[PDB]
């Protein structure tokens, strides 16, 4: 029983963690689109001053 | 007939309990394998390359 509420327990961590990796997974996403856009929008910017 | 069906018997459960427990401490080891060298090293490769 007991070793059975550590699998749940680490189960319940490996959730969380799978949360927090998939938050990370989606930020990381969105910092390479908010870069290529940020980038992008800036080269528009100096191009246009330029 | 004691021996053989209550006290071996009860060896018997308690043999088979102790693969359970065997079983059990395989499936945590796995989890480990899947949370240490899995999903906190993906957590440190995510945060890596965030």
């Amino acid at each position: 029983i007991t070793l059975e509420k550590d699998i749940k327990n680490l189960k319940h961590d490996i959730n969380e963690k799978t949360q927090i990796n998939e938050k990370l997974e989606l930020e990381l996403s969105e910092a390479n689109s908010k870069f290529e856009l940020s980038k992008q929008e800036n080269e528009r910017l100096l191009v246009a001053q330029r | 007939r004691i021996i053989s069906s209550e006290v071996q018997e009860s060896n018997r459960t308690e043999t088979e309990l102790v693969g359970l427990k065997q079983n059990l401490i395989n499936n945590k080891l796995k989890l480990m394998n899947v949370l240490e060298t899995g999903i906190m090293y993906k957590l440190e490769i995510l945060q890596e390359q965030l």
